[PDB]
């Protein structure tokens, strides 16, 4: 058994969707709000 | 077994088949009276009387040899007394339940 | 053909019908009833009755002569 | 004992995952690690620690004291069987295996708890043993062993009332349903906050108040927040000592939208450093943003997008890119316009969105049973 | 001699313990029950031969001092194996060579002594008509020569051993192949030696005159037997025709050999994958993903499965080409996690609308994709990035300027920002119009999609499908 | 607070009032069966997948 | 669509009810 003729050689899913949205977008979005008050 | 039901044909009254297990009359007796089945876990604050009642009843069943080493007759009768409503029935029901 | 024989079996459910009471069953498709003549009986059943309408303490019909479950 | 045992699991989280913050956490845990006879649960924590080169006599003075308690059990087991009580070998170490549960690993616990489970004829010791198995199964996150004994717990409470074993139990699923991302259960298991006692795991009752309010603002809408957690005297006076969380809850209720994001930045920062919310802190606010957006947006129809800068949150382009990704996410029912600078809403019926979740589950169960019937029967 | 004489003397007999029970039970069975009475459609000797390939894959590693396998060959090759009264002495000869390893020293086969280990089918009335013996008596030495492959002046010893098996293979193709399963049980011995016939040749030799011999092997296949001869001779036909530019793909479309109808659950499983990549490589997208999925859920329960590390990568290459994406790390492993992180970072760029985010991947991992041999499908995702984005923007913004969408897609030009939207409508992504005089692209709001016929088409696919599995539960039940 | 339902306008104050009990009974009381039946197929693993 | 979905699961539970009576008698009876 287990031959496989070789030609070549929750906890996990919801956050992966949440990793997809803010992948490179405002990770520690905490301190821009302190700087957005005097600008906007 | 003695005191067991059976089936029975009627033309010749030949024995047919064992009909199971009806009741012991002792089982029906306590079923009529319905004592409040208890345990040590519902005993409120009687720790020294539990130690007294085990010496006379609990020990001469599990260890009958332990009195032959002392060579005395094993006890037979226990008197429980006090004002009513203090747990005479539940303590006696507890000891018979746990051995 | 099975549906024709399915309905044929209820000719035993005719009119001179007596009344017992369910007590228990030994096994599949055979039970123990108690008639209203005082004597209990070990009877065969009829197959088409839904078995899951039995024993709180069920009123049952019994055959007149053969005195089986009906 | 297992009663101070959950703070250890929080401080292990406090040790490893804040990477710069790993100096005082490795000291105050070692303040409790190499005392109270703990041997097993910190070898790889010592591997995540520094060298600590001489721990050998530090272990030898403790594994001896482990053996000392273990050998007086070995001196108990023959004096209890000679003149028997209710199997007083087992009955002694049915309280001393929880020591061995803390000291050793689960194996000394599990073979002794299932030993003493069959001893006691009343559940009043059995159901307290089951609370021990639940608590270690949280430490080692035994997500498949908690499913067994929780039913075996709940099957015991029906005989008797056992409300100090039911209301105690509801906190455990309430911490388990918030361990998993299941918030409509966690607020429902935290529904009482009345019989919830000054426990061991949330030793402040007010920390339990913070956990039951952070999940309650997600799970239910506002016919129920405006009756339950604004009018409960059991819940008002305990955050009456809290300036932030009183302001954090009421800013959504009072429609003080600008200061809502201010304290939300504090909580989401706090939710990151907190244990057991850090698996899902990025899931929290993106649900709380879209909860905050749609509440304002479903009152009006012809709202301009530049009205939300000075009254809801500053940065017009910040509003722009954030609403752009949520309508594209398939939620937040409105339709933003761009070059006349207005946000128009719609109202879709409760059929298509109710239809959309049905076609998800219908594919998923058909994925389950088609894959099953290939595996079985060759 | 003490470090030898306690660690070297147990490697001879304990393999001799298990080799008197596995291929001696195969030699005790498959000479008398494959050349003998029968080994039917429900046979055991094929699965017994499946048990004597896998065990010896990871059994032998060492160059065999103390003759622990180097003495097995002068044992196992002096075999007539004709009938029981002449093998009752050979049942002693399984033990007579054991003291040859022990009392004396045998001939230690270390890379030179395989030439007097192959010329034996003349010695003491051996035959080749009993090819249920001799095809196995080829493969019982033909495997462990080539199992390690050892690639140092050995290849000719592997070759001449195959040549004697190729002489058995021509007697298979011509002489009395009927109802003894002389083709059937040796189509496996054909198929299993082909992978040792290939990794010799895929290492240092050519590839293509074997293909015409394989056409001559495919010639007699389905021409005497239509069971496991149509199957393994076509994956082993395809295995370098995909990697070559020879015609070989529209041939396999109109070929009748597509269905052997049964191929023993593991060669059938990858069979739908080698032709699953053929539709992938020649632009047949939507047909491919169902024979890619069907090639996944028919594989067994091993862990070191590096071809399965490729099919899970390739199955959602073509689904990025179609738009749908599942969670790929839903069965992530310690050996899958490292084989996903460059490729999982690719589909991160696809679910976004950024344009040169594709370029930030294709320079970072442009070399990794050419190692897996998949780059030619990767290069065309920019058509699917821009159709994902134009669906994303048109559904979000209703009335957006065409001189704003290009700056968000970093297109660097508004003058063709009209033009992708033209091909977005020509393909049919978005419906609504463009005010080319003004510059805004307005979109109509969606209407009652509930009272359209199309959710019944989500049903009618699945009404008829769910009645099939209820029928298949009936058809597969009453075997008793 | 959903004690009344409608919409408010900002330009001139127009309250478009509408009402429909949409449907609730047909779908979500049929949706929860699916997740009940999912747990039945999960419980099939404890008498088939372990067993044969 | 719900009622047909139920029909597939019920006969699948019947399928194991024949795989309980196939494998657990060939070693017992023969
Ligand atoms: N010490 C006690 N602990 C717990 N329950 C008690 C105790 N004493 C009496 N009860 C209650 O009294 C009832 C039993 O009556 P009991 O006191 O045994 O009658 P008696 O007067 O014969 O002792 C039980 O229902 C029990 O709940």
């Amino acid at each position: 058994m287990s031959e496989k003729k070789q030609p070549v050689d929750e906890d996990n899913w919801d956050d992966d969707n949440v990793e997809d949205d803010f992948s490179n977008q405002l990770r520690a979005e905490l301190e821009k709000h302190g700087y957005k008050m005097e600008t906007s | 077994t003695p005191n067991c039901r059976v089936a029975l044909r009627n033309d010749s009254y030949t024995l047919h088949k064992i009909l199971p297990n009806k009741v012991d009359p002792l089982v029906s007796l306590m079923m009529v009276e319905k004592v409040p089945d208890s345990t040590y876990e519902m005993i409120g604050g009687l720790d020294k009387q539990i130690k007294e009642i085990k010496e006379v009843i609990e020990l001469p069943v599990k260890h009958p040899e332990l009195f032959e080493a002392l060579g005395i007759a094993q006890p037979k009768g226990v008197l429980l007394y006090g004002p009513p409503g203090t747990g005479k029935t539940l303590l006696a029901r507890a000891v018979a339940h746990h051995t | 053909e099975f549906l024709h024989a399915q309905e044929e079996v209820k000719r035993i459910q005719s009119i001179p019908l007596v009344i017992g009471q369910f007590l228990e069953a030994v096994d599949q498709n055979t039970a123990i009833v108690g008639s209203t003549t005082g004597s209990n009986y070990y009877v065969r059943i009829l197959s088409t009755i839904d078995r899951e309408l039995l024993k709180p303490n069920a009123s049952v019909a019994l055959h007149k002569h053969s005195n089986a479950l009906v | 004992p297992k009663n101070p045992d959950l703070r250890i699991a929080q401080l292990r989280f406090l040790l490893s995952l804040p990477e710069h913050r790993g100096d005082a956490a490795v000291r105050d845990e070692l303040m409790a690690a190499v005392r109270d006879n703990n041997m097993a649960p910190y070898y790889e924590a010592l591997c995540k620690s520094l060298d600590w080169q001489i721990d050998v006599d530090l272990l030898n003075k403790m594994k001896k004291a482990n053996e000392d308690e273990l050998k007086r059990l070995d001196e108990e087991l023959e004096d209890a069987e000679k003149n028997l009580g209710e199997s007083e070998i087992r009955d002694a170490m049915m309280a001393k295996a929880e020591y061995l549960c803390r000291i050793g690993d689960k194996e000394g616990a599990l073979t002794a708890f299932r030993k003493t489970y069959d001893k006691t004829v009343a559940l009043g010791h059995r159901l307290d043993i089951v609370f021990y198995l639940l608590r270690i199964g949280l430490f080692y996150m035994d997500n498949d062993l908690i499913t067994r004994n929780t039913e075996k717990a709940k099957s015991l409470i029906e005989e008797g009332g056992d409300w100090d074993r039911r209301n105690r139990l509801k906190v455990y699923q309430g911490l388990y349903c918030v361990a998993i991302r299941d918030f409509k259960q966690a607020a429902e298991l935290f529904l009482d906050t009345v019989s919830t006692f000054t426990s061991y795991e949330l030793m402040d009752y007010k920390t339990f108040v913070t956990y039951t309010v952070y999940v309650s603002m997600i799970a239910l809408e506002r016919p129920d927040l405006r009756e339950k957690v604004i009018k409960g005297a059991e819940i008002l006076e305990v955050l009456h000592s809290l300036p932030a969380v009183r302001q954090y809850l009421f800013s959504l209720y009072e429609c003080r939208y600008s200061v809502f994001f201010q304290s939300l930045a504090v909580v989401e920062q706090e939710m990151k450093k907190d244990w057991l919310f850090a698996p899902h802190y990025r899931y929290y606010v993106r649900e709380m943003r879209i909860h905050a957006y749609s509440q304002l947006l479903e009152s009006y129809r012809s709202l301009t997008l530049g009205y939300m800068a000075e009254a809801f949150g500053v940065g017009v382009e910040f509003i722009d890119q954030e609403l752009s990704r949520f309508i594209a996410a398939g939620r937040l029912h409105c339709k933003i316009d761009k070059v006349n600078e207005i946000v128009e809403t719609n109202r879709p019926d409760s059929k298509n969105w109710q239809y959309q979740e049905t076609i998800k589950k219908g594919d998923l169960l058909l994925n389950r049973v088609q894959k099953l019937s290939r595996v079985i029967n060759m | 001699p003490p470090g030898g004489g306690e660690q070297e003397p147990p490697p001879p007999p304990a393999p001799q313990d298990v080799e008197m029970k596995e291929e001696a039970a195969t030699g005790g069975g498959s000479t008398g029950e494959a050349d003998g009475k029968t080994a039917a459609a429900a046979a055991e000797h094929s699965q017994r031969e499946l048990d004597t390939v896998t065990l010896e894959d990871i059994k032998e590693h060492v160059k065999q001092l103390e003759k622990a396998v180097s003495g097995k060959e002068p044992r196992f090759v002096l075999r007539a194996l004709r009938m029981l009264p002449s093998t009752s002495r050979r049942l002693n000869h399984y033990v007579l060579y054991k003291a040859v390893q022990g009392f004396f020293t045998s001939n230690n086969a270390t890379r030179d002594f395989l030439l007097p280990f192959l010329e034996e089918p003349m010695d003491t009335e051996a035959d080749l008509q009993f090819r249920p013996r001799t095809g196995k008596a080829a493969s019982t030495p033909l495997l462990p020569e080539v199992e390690a492959y050892l690639q140092l002046l050995v290849v000719i010893f592997m070759m001449n051993s195959k040549r004697y098996k190729e002489a058995q293979k021509i007697s298979d193709d011509l002489m009395q192949k009927i109802s003894t399963q002389n083709r059937r049980a040796l189509d496996l011995v054909a198929a299993k030696c082909y992978y040792y016939h290939a990794r010799v040749y895929e290492f240092l030799d050519k590839l293509d005159v074997v293909r015409s011999f394989l056409h001559a092997r495919l010639r007699t296949a389905t021409l005497r037997h239509d069971a496991d001869g149509q199957a393994t001779l076509l994956n082993l036909l395809l295995r370098n025709y995909l990697h070559y530019s020879l015609y070989d793909q529209a041939e396999k479309l109109v070929s009748k050999s597509v269905f052997p109808e049964q191929a023993n659950n593991n060669e059938w499983a990858r069979y739908l994958y080698y032709t699953g990549r053929i539709k992938a490589i020649q632009l047949e997208y939507s047909e491919a993903r169902r024979t890619m999925t069907n090639a996944l859920r028919k594989a067994p329960q091993h862990t070191a499965v590096g071809f399965k590390q490729t099919v899970h990568k390739l199955l959602i290459v073509v689904e990025l080409l179609l738009g749908e994406i599942p969670d790929r790390l839903q069965f992530r492993q310690p050996s899958l996690k490292r084989s996903l992180m460059p490729y999982f970072l690719l589909t991160q760029a696809v679910r976004t609308g950024n344009l040169a985010k594709f370029n930030q991947v294709l320079d970072q991992f442009g070399e990794k994709f050419q190692a897996d041999g998949t780059y030619t499908l990767i290069i065309r995702l920019r058509h699917n990035v821009i159709k994902t984005g134009v669906r994303m923007i048109s559904l979000s913004y209703s009335r957006i300027s065409l001189a704003d969408i290009a700056q968000k897609l970093q297109l660097d030009s508004p003058e063709d920002a009209e033009f992708i939207v033209a091909k977005a409508i020509r393909d049919g992504v978005i419906e609504a119009s463009i005010n080319h005089e003004k510059g805004y692209v307005q979109s109509k709001e969606m209407i009652d999609i509930y009272s359209t016929r199309e959710p019944q088409l989500a049903f009618h696919q699945r009404i008829s499908f769910c009645l099939d599995i209820h029928n298949m539960s009936v058809k597969a039940m009453r075997f008793p | 607070d959903k004690k009344f339902h409608g919409i408010l306008d900002q330009g001139e104050g127009v309250l478009i009032i509408f009402d429909e009990p949409p449907v609730d009974k047909t779908y979500e009381a049929a949706l929860e069966t699916i997740q009940n039946m999912s747990k039945v197929v999960d419980s099939l693993y404890n008498k088939a997948k372990k067993l044969t | 669509y719900l009622a047909s979905l139920i029909r597939s699961v019920v006969a699948l539970h019947n399928l194991i009810n024949n795989k309980i009576a196939n494998r657990d008698a060939e070693k017992k009876e023969g």
